RNA sequence: GGCCCAUUCGGGUCUUGUAAUUGGAAUGAGUACAAUGUAAAUACCUUAACGAGGAACAAUUGGAGGGCAAGUCUGGUGCCAG
C-alpha cells in the first residue's frame, strides 16, 4: 500500500515540478525576447 | 499524512 | 573554468574493498563493470551471429 | 540566586550534550549499518521510508469492480464493441 | 468625547452610546422591514451619494511622511505619550523590575549597557533556518551539532546548529561539516528573527583560549523561522551476496529477520558498481537472506545498498551568554568543541578503519 | 538597452528559478530586477549559482549587458543583462571572495 | 502570561487578533451560566480550523468547555479542507480566514464543504462581493472565493474553495478622506432546487424599490441545476453598490425560507441596502471590523479612513476595546470641518506589521 | 559628454527605503572608538571633548555626549579592548567608529574583527584614525606605510574612506591642530539610514542605577532580583509608552518595561552662524 | 599580548 | 620519448625531459654608519655594516580544456544519454 502511494505522489510530484519549470522558462522567453528583438530592430535603424 | 508535520493540537479535556 | 574554482573541482578518491570482505578481491566499480558488461555482449553478438 | 540556578540548570544540559557529543553515536545516524551493528529487529519498530521500483499489482476492489463492471454495461448496452468481420 | 468614551473602560459600550446620545452575528441590525419600508419610500435622500521612478517613490514615502505630520499635530498626552509615544531623542528613565542581581553588583560602567526593543516575532523561539557560510578568514572547518555563538539581531546566544543541503532541490538532508569556501544551509533553535536578516557566528568568545588566529568563524542571512524542520540523514542498508546466477542474486546480510524483509520487499537496490536491482522475497530457512533480481549478473565481490532516509533533530539547546552578569565579564565558557572535550577527556578521535583511503592500483583487465 | 546608460542599477525582486533541480543552469542563475530609472522589471543573469547566494531582496544590483559570443546550449535566449555588483560590491569579488558584502 | 478575556463574544475576533499579533490568551466563562454550558461545536470547529491553519500552536480546552486557552504559532497556511458543521455556513468559517490569509509561508489554498448561507453569517457573494475589494485595495492582488457546487440550509452539501495567493509583507497604509461616489449598483440573484421564475420575481421587487435613484441598477441572476444545487431547496438575493473610480462597494444580502414570497425579499434586501449606503461612509458595517484591523496592522505609519457617526455602535467599539486588549493601539477619531453631516476620520497608527512566515 | 552625464546621473539612484529619524531634535550621534589595547582611544576620547567643550575630561567612562554643532550633538564611548561581546554591541548599534589603528604595528585581528562585524550587522560610517606615527628616521617608510595603510583600509571599507593619521602625543593627548580637523571631518558626514536600527527601538544607557528598597535587601538578603532604573536617549522607531514593552539589554538578558518618565534634555541644541562657547555643552 | 595580523588577512589574495 | 602538419587514413622530424638531486658565485629591494647638502631640516648625490634559497624577501589578470566519488538530479526502447 505504501509502494503504490508513495511512487504515485513521487511521479504527481515531478510532473508538477517540470509543467512550472517548463512554464517559467518559455515565458522568460516570449516576454523577453520580444523586448530583445524589439531593442535589436530600434537598434538597426541607427 | 496529517499527523507528519504538525505541532500543536488542541487537547480537548471534555 | 569558467567560474569555476579549484579549490571546488577537486579530486574524489575512490573507496577499497572491506577487509572483512577480502578473499573476494578488488570490489569493481562502475568502470571495471562496463568493461565486463561490453566484452559480455560482444561475445554474445557473435555467437547469436 | 535567581541567575545562580538557572545557571546550574544551563550547566547540566550543557554537561549531558557535551558527553552526548563525546560519547557513542545511535546506530540510526551511522551509513553503512549491517546487520551486525543495529540492535536486532529495531527495523520494524523503525517507520523508515525508501523507494521502490514498479506499481505493485493491484488489490482488486469491489468499488473497481463495479467501475469495470458498469463500464461494460454501458459498452454492451449500446452495443460499441469490437470483434472481427468475415470475408 | 467619544474617543474618552470608547477608552474608559469600566463603562458598558451602550452606556457609551447612551451617554453620547456581538460579531459571531456577521450581518448587522437593520429596522423591521416595515420600518424600513416607509423609511425607503422616499429616495431623495442619498442621492447626493449616488450619481523618474525613483524620485516618485520617494515623492511617495514623504507624502506619507508629511500626512504623519500634519496629523500628529493633535492633543499633547496624545501624540507624546500614547498613539506614538517617544519619537527619537527622548532622553527617558525606564524602569525594569527583577533584574538580576550580578548586574547591579558588578556593574562595571566601561561596558556598554545597550537596550533593544522586540518585536513581536523576535519573542518567539523555534527553529531558525539560516544560510551560512565559515567566514573566509577563520581557519578551522565548522561541524553540525558543536555550539556557536551567533548574534542575531540584539541576542548574542550560543547554540547547535546543524548543516543541511538541499541535494538538487529534493531533499533538506544533513551534511557533517559546512562547506569550504561557500554556503549551507543551517537550522538551529534559536529565537526567532525575522526573515532576511544577517548574523555573525563565533566559536570562542573568551580570552583565556583566544588564540592567534581569526575569531568570528560564520557569517550569514536567515532564509526562514519555523516551529519544527524535517531534515534527513541518509542511512544506506549493505548487504552482501552469498549465491549468484543470472540477473538475480541471493544476497545475506542487510537484514535480521524475514519480517524485516517483508517490510521492505520491491526496494529498489543497486551493487557498487551502480547495477540497479530490487528485492523480491525473503528466502526461508536463512533469516535475513533474500532474493533480489539485478540488471545482469552481479559479482562475488559486489556489495548491495538500500539507500533510505533518517530523520534528525535540531537539539533544543540555548544558552545567552549573560557576559555582563560575571565579575570579569570576558572569559565566558559556553558548551566546549567537541576537539576540546576529547582533548579534555583523552579520547581518541573515532576512526573507522575501512574508511580510510588508499591508493589502488587497476591490475590489467583481460577476459577469457 | 538601458537607454543612454551602459549600466543600470536595480532592484532585487525575487530569485526566479530557485526551485530548479540542476546546479549551474541557466534558468537557476537568473535574477529579476527593478530597474530603479524607468521602474520596469527586467531579467537579469547571475555569474553561477554559487554567487546566487548573495544576492537575496531589493539589494541594489548593479547590472549590464551580457554578450553572448555564440549559441549556447542550455541556455535561455531572452534574457539580456548580467548583474556585475551587489549592494555596491563587485560580486565576483565576493565570489573569490576578496571583499565582504556589506549590509 | 495569557491575557483574559470573559465570555463567549468576538470569539473569532479574540482568536484571529491573538493569531496575529502572537500573544497568549485566555477566554474564560463561556456561557458558563447556561444550561449547556460551554464551547459550541461550531467554534470548537473553528479552534480546528485555526489548528489546521497555522502550526505549533497550543489550544487547550478545560474539562468543563467554558474556558479555552490559545497559545499562538506561525501561521503557514498550505493545502486544506474543512468539513464545517451544519451550526453554521462555510461564511462563518471564511470570513475570520480573510484576515490570516495573506501572511503565511504557503498559500491558502483551502475548500470548505458545508452550508453556503445563513441568515445569520456571511454568504459566498457577500465574502466576494463586499469583503474581497477592500481587501484587494488594502494591498492584496489574487483572492478568489470560488463556488464548486453551493448548498442552503438545512442539509447543505456545498464546497467553496477559498484561494489567496498574494502573500504580502503588511496592509497598505489606507488614505480615504473622502466619501466614494457610488457609480453603478448591481448584484446576484441566487437560487438552487427551485423553480427559476423565483430570481426575476426577486430581481424585479429590488429593482421596482431602486428604480427612483437616478443611477444604474444591474442584478445577475443565477439558478443551479444539477450536482451543483445541493441537498435542499433555497434562494437569496445580494446587492452591492459600487464606486467604480476607487473600487469601494457596500453590500447587503439574504436568503428566503419556508413561505417566502420573492418580491417581498427582493424590495427588503433593496430597503437593506439603501440603508446601508445612509448609514454607510467608505465603508460598510460589516466592512469596516477587517478594514479596521488591516488599517491597524498595516505600517508603522497613520492611516486614516472616513466613518459616519450612524457607523459606532456596541459592536464597533467592543472591537475597538478587544484591539487596545491585545496590541495596546487606540484609534483617533478626529471630525472633519465641514458641517452638513456628522462624520469622524478615524486615523490609526499601524503597528510595526510584517509577516515573517514568508521565506526569503 | 551626454554618456557621462547618463552614467553618472544613474548612480545617483539607490533603494528608496524610509528615514524613521526624526529632523527636530535627533538623538546624538553614537560614535564608538574601536582600537586593540593600547593605542590612542582614550587619550583620542579626551583630546576630542576637549577641543568640543573646552573642557578637561581627565577619567573617562561611560558615554559622554557633548553637542558639537549647532544641530549635530553626538555621544562618545569607548568599548573595552578585550571583549568581543562590548565589540559584538557597539557594532550593532554604532553610528560613527573612530576606528584606532597603531600605524607602527599595522593592521591587527581586533579592528579587523569589529570591521567584519560590523559588515555583517549593518556597516556604520567609519572614520579610520592611524596613530603611532613614530616610525624611525625614515619618513620614506612613514610614507610607504602610510599608504599602505590607506589602501587596506580602503580595500574593507568602500574605495574613498577617510584615513586620518595623528601625529606623537604631546603633553598628554593628540595636537589640537589635528584634533580640529579631525572634528571637522566628524561634522559633516551626511549618515545614510540603516535597516535594523530603523526598523528597531534602541537605547545606549548613560546613566544606571537600583531604585531597590535596601530594607527589603536587609530583609530579604542580596538574593533578590532587584529593580532598576536606566537612563539615557533613545533612537530608531518609536518606543511605545505602555508598560509591558520587551526589550532586550544587550548582555544581561530579557525584560519588559515597567514604567517611562521621559526627562527634559540634559545635553541639548540650541536654537552664517556660529556655535557659542556658553552652548557648547556636556553631558 | 598582540594579535598580529597575517599573511592571508594582510594580502587577501582570496 | 618530445615536437610539427593534416577533414580522413596517416605523414614529417629530432637530444628531449624530470615539484630528480646538487654546487658555489652575484647582488638588489630592505635594515642602516655617516658625511655632504641646507638658515635649519627633507630630498638628490657619495657611502662603510647586515641583508636570498619555498632565493617565503611569497607579482597579478584573463582565457582554453579536462579528470575523479559506494555522491546527487533529470529523461527512457537493460549496462545509456544529459
Ligand atoms: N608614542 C605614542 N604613544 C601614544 C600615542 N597615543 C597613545 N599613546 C600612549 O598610549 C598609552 C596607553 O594608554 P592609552 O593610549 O590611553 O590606552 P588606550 O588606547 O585607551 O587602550 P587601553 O589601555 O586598552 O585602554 C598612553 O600612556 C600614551 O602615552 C601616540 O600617538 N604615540
Ligand atoms: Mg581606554
Amino acid at each position: 500500500f505504501e509502494a503504490r502511494q508513495r511512487i504515485e505522489e513521487k511521479n504527481k510530484e515531478s510532473s508538477d515540478y517540470h509543467a512550472k519549470m517548463a512554464h517559467i522558462v518559455n515565458t522568460i522567453n516570449t516576454e523577453e525576447g520580444a523586448e530583445k528583438n524589439k531593442y535589436e530592430r530600434e537598434r538597426k535603424l541607427r | 499524512k496529517m499527523m507528519k508535520n504538525k505541532r500543536g493540537g488542541v487537547i480537548d479535556k471534555r | 573554468a569558467k567560474l569555476v574554482h579549484d579549490v571546488q573541482k577537486k579530486q574524489h578518491r575512490e573507496r577499497s574493498q572491506l577487509t572483512s570482505r577480502s578473499r573476494y578481491g578488488f570490489l569493481e566499480k562502475h568502470k571495471d563493470y562496463v568493461k565486463r558488461a561490453q566484452d559480455f555482449h560482444r561475445k554474445q553478438s557473435t555467437l547469436k551471429v | 540566586s535567581s541567575f545562580e540556578k538557572q545557571q546550574i540548570e544551563i550547566r547540566k544540559q550543557i554537561e549531558q550534550l557535551e558527553n552526548e557529543a563525546v560519547a557513542e553515536k545511535k546506530w540510526s545516524l551511522k551509513g553503512e549499518v549491517k546487520a551486525k551493528d543495529r540492535p536486532e529487529d529495531a527495523l520494524l519498530t523503525e517507520e523508515l521510508e525508501f523507494d521502490r521500483t514498479a506499481k505493485p499489482v493491484p488489490v482488486i476492489t469491489s468499488e473497481v469492480t463495479e467501475s469495470l463492471e458498469d463500464m461494460i454495461r454501458r459498452r454492451i448496452q449500446d452495443s460499441n464493441f469490437d470483434d472481427l468481420q468475415r470475408r | 468625547n467619544i474617543g474618552k468614551l470608547i477608552y474608559m473602560d469600566n463603562i458598558s459600550p451602550e452606556e457609551c452610546i447612551r451617554r453620547w446620545r456581538d460579531l459571531e452575528k456577521f450581518v448587522p441590525y437593520f429596522d423591521t422591514f416595515e420600518k424600513l419600508a416607509k423609511k425607503w419610500k422616499s429616495v431623495d435622500a442619498i442621492k447626493e451619494r449616488f450619481l523618474t521612478w525613483y524620485e516618485l517613490q520617494k515623492a511617495k514615502i514623504s507624502k506619507q511622511l508629511e500626512i504623519n505630520n500634519i496629523e500628529y499635530q493633535e492633543m499633547t498626552p496624545e501624540q507624546r505619550q500614547r498613539i506614538e509615544g517617544f519619537k527619537a531623542g527622548s532622553y527617558v528613565r525606564i524602569v525594569f523590575e527583577k533584574v538580576p542581581m550580578e548586574f547591579v553588583k558588578n556593574f562595571n560602567p566601561k561596558f556598554p549597557i545597550v537596550m533593544g526593543g522586540l518585536l513581536p516575532t523576535e519573542i518567539k523561539f523555534g527553529i531558525v533556518k539560516a544560510r551560512l557560510r565559515r567566514h573566509r578568514w577563520h581557519k578551522k572547518i565548522l561541524k553540525t551539532n558543536d555550539p556557536l555563538v551567533l548574534s542575531l539581531g540584539w541576542r548574542r546566544f550560543q547554540t547547535l546548529p546543524i548543516y543541511t543541503t538541499t541535494d538538487s532541490r529534493t531533499r533538506t538532508r544533513m551534511l557533517k561539516y559546512t562547506p569550504e569556501h561557500t554556503y549551507c544551509n543551517a537550522a538551529f533553535y534559536g529565537p526567532l528573527c525575522s526573515p532576511n536578516t544577517p548574523f555573525c557566528g563565533v566559536q570562542i568568545v573568551a580570552n583565556s583560549d583566544t588564540g592567534n588566529g581569526f575569531r568570528i568563524a560564520a557569517t550569514g542571512i536567515v532564509e526562514e523561522i519555523d516551529v519544527n524542520i524535517e531534515i534527513v540523514k541518509k542511512l544506506k542498508l549493505v548487504g552482501f551476496p552469498y549465491k549468484i546466477f543470472k540477473n538475480t542474486a541471493f544476497i545475506k546480510d542487510m537484514f535480521s529477520s524475514a519480517m524485516e524483509v517483508a517490510r521492505f520487499e520491491g526496494a529498489q537496490i543497486k551493487t557498487v558498481s551502480g547495477i540497479r536491482g530490487e528485492i523480491k522475497r525473503a528466502l526461508s530457512k536463512p533469516e535475513g537472506h533474500y532474493r533480489a533480481a539485478f540488471e545482469d549478473k552481479i559479482l562475488m565481490s559486489d556489495i548491495v545498498i538500500l539507500r533510505s532516509w533518517y530523520p534528525v533533530r535540531v537539539k533544543k539547546f540555548y544558552n545567552p551568554v549573560t557576559s555582563l552578569l560575571l565579575k570579569e565579564k570576558t572569559e565566558w565558557k559556553g558548551l566546549r568543541l567537541t576537539g576540546q572535550i576529547r582533548a579534555a577527556m583523552n579520547l581518541e578521535t573515532p576512526s573507522n578503519p575501512d574508511s580510510a583511503y588508499h591508493k589502488i592500483e587497476r591490475v590489467e583487465r583481460h577476459f577469457n | 538597452p538601458f537607454g543612454g546608460s551602459s549600466h543600470a542599477k536595480g532592484i532585487v525582486l525575487e530569485k526566479l528559478g530557485i526551485e530548479s533541480k540542476q546546479p549551474n543552469s541557466a534558468i537557476r542563475k537568473c535574477v529579476r530586477v527593478q530597474l530603479i530609472k524607468n521602474g520596469k522589471k527586467v531579467t537579469a543573469f547571475v555569474p553561477n549559482d554559487g554567487c546566487l547566494n548573495f544576492v537575496d531582496e531589493n539589494d541594489e544590483v548593479l547590472l549590464a549587458g551580457f554578450g553572448r559570443k555564440g549559441k549556447a546550449k542550455g541556455d535561455i535566449p531572452g534574457v539580456r543583462f548580467k548583474v556585475v555588483k551587489v549592494s555596491g560590491v563587485s560580486l565576483l569579488a565576493l565570489w573569490k571572495e576578496k571583499k565582504e558584502k556589506p549590509r | 502570561k495569557y491575557t483574559t478575556f470573559q465570555g463567549s463574544q468576538n470569539f473569532r475576533l479574540r482568536i484571529v487578533l491573538a493569531t496575529l499579533s502572537g500573544k497568549p490568551i485566555k477566554i474564560e466563562k463561556i456561557r458558563s451560566g447556561d444550561l449547556n454550558p460551554g464551547l459550541k461545536d461550531y467554534e470548537v470547529s473553528f479552534l480546528r480550523l485555526i489548528e489546521s491553519v497555522t502550526n505549533g500552536s497550543v489550544i487547550e480546552i478545560s474539562y468543563t468547555g467554558t474556558t479555552v486557552i490559545y497559545r499562538p504559532g506561525i501561521i503557514v497556511g498550505g493545502a486544506s479542507t474543512h468539513i464545517c458543521p451544519s451550526s453554521k455556513p462555510v461564511g462563518y468559517f471564511v470570513e475570520p480566514m480573510l484576515y490570516l490569509a495573506p501572511f503565511s509561508k504557503k498559500k491558502f489554498s483551502i475548500l470548505f464543504k458545508g452550508i453556503t448561507a445563513s441568515h445569520n453569517d456571511a454568504g459566498i457573494e457577500a465574502i466576494k462581493w463586499g469583503l474581497m475589494p477592500v481587501m484587494e485595495k488594502f494591498g492584496v492582488r489574487e483572492c478568489a472565493l470560488h463556488t464548486l457546487k453551493r448548498g442552503s440550509p438545512p442539509l447543505g452539501g456545498g464546497e467553496v474553495h477559498l484561494v489567496v495567493d498574494s502573500l504580502i509583507a503588511q496592509p497598505i497604509t489606507m488614505h480615504e478622506i473622502d466619501r466614494p461616489i457610488i457609480s453603478s449598483i448591481t448584484g446576484v440573484a441566487y437560487s438552487t432546487r427551485v423553480s427559476p421564475s423565483l430570481v426575476n420575481r426577486m430581481i424585479d421587487g429590488a429593482k421596482k424599490v431602486l428604480k427612483n435613484l437616478q443611477c444604474e441598477v444591474n442584478i445577475t441572476a443565477d439558478v443551479w441545476r444539477g450536482e451543483n444545487s445541493g441537498k435542499s431547496p433555497g434562494w437569496g438575493i445580494t446587492l452591492v453598490a459600487q464606486s467604480k473610480q476607487k473600487g469601494w462597494s457596500y453590500f447587503a444580502e439574504d436568503i428566503g425560507d419556508a413561505g417566502s414570497i420573492p418580491e417581498e425579499l427582493g424590495e427588503k434586501v433593496a430597503c437593506q441596502l439603501l440603508e446601508e449606503i445612509s448609514k454607510s461612509a467608505a465603508v460598510g458595517r460589516n466592512q469596516l471590523p477587517l478594514a479596521i484591523v488591516y488599517m491597524v496592522i498595516g505600517k508603522e505609519d497613520i492611516g486614516r479612513l472616513r466613518i459616519n457617526k450612524e457607523q459606532i455602535d456596541e459592536r464597533f467599539i467592543i472591537l475597538l476595546r478587544d484591539i487596545k486588549k491585545i496590541f495596546n493601539t487606540e484609534v483617533f477619531l478626529k471630525p472633519v470641518d465641514e458641517a452638513d453631516n456628522e462624520d469622524m476620520i478615524a486615523t490609526i497608527k499601524g503597528i510595526g506589521f510584517t509577516n515573517t512566515s514568508k521565506k526569503i | 559628454t551626454m554618456q557621462r552625464s547618463s552614467d553618472v546621473n544613474e548612480r545617483k539612484l539607490h533603494v528608496p527605503m524610509v528615514d524613521r529619524t526624526p529632523e527636530d531634535d535627533p538623538p546624538p550621534f553614537i560614535v564608538a572608538v574601536v582600537g586593540p589595547p593600547g593605542t590612542g582611544k582614550t587619550t583620542l576620547i579626551r583630546s576630542l571633548v576637549r577641543r568640543m567643550t573646552k573642557s578637561t575630561l581627565n577619567d573617562i567612562q561611560g558615554p559622554i555626549t557633548v553637542v558639537s554643532g549647532k544641530h549635530r550633538r553626538l555621544t562618545f564611548l569607548e568599548c573595552p579592548a578585550d571583549d568581543l561581546n562590548a565589540m559584538i554591541d557597539i557594532a550593532k548599534i554604532a553610528d560613527l567608529v573612530l576606528l584606532l589603528i597603531d600605524g607602527n604595528f599595522g593592521f591587527e585581528m581586533e579592528t579587523m574583527e569589529f570591521l567584519n562585524i560590523a559588515q555583517h550587522h549593518g556597516m556604520p560610517r567609519v572614520l579610520g584614525v592611524a596613530t603611532h606615527l613614530d616610525l624611525f628616521k625614515s619618513q620614506s617608510t612613514l610614507r610607504a606605510s602610510k599608504k599602505r595603510l590607506k589602501h587596506r583600509f580602503w580595500t574593507e571599507v568602500y574605495q574613498g574612506a577617510k584615513l586620518f593619521y595623528l601625529s606623537g602625543v604631546i603633553n598628554g593627548r593628540y595636537p589640537d591642530r589635528e584634533i580640529l580637523n579631525l572634528s571637522r571631518f566628524i561634522s559633516v558626514m551626511k549618515f545614510r539610514p540603516l535597516k535594523w536600527r530603523n526598523e528597531h527601538p534602541y537605547m545606549l544607557a548613560d546613566r544606571f542605577t537600583d531604585l531597590t528598597h535596601p530594607e527589603l535587601i536587609e530583609t530579604q538578603g542580596l538574593q533578590i532580583d532587584r529593580k532598576v532604573a536606566i537612563y539615557g536617549y533613545l533612537h530608531g522607531t518609536p518606543l511605545p509608552s505602555a508598560p509591558g514593552t520587551r526589550v532586550h539589554i544587550a548582555g544581561v538578558g530579557d525584560f519588559s518595561v515597567a514604567q517611562i518618565e521621559k526627562l527634559p534634555d540634559p545635553c541639548p541644541t540650541p536654537f552664517r552662524k556660529r556655535l557659542d562657547d556658553k552652548d557648547k555643552l556636556i553631558y | 599580548g598582540k594579535r598580529a595580523i597575517n599573511y592571508q588577512i594582510l594580502k587577501n589574495k582570496g
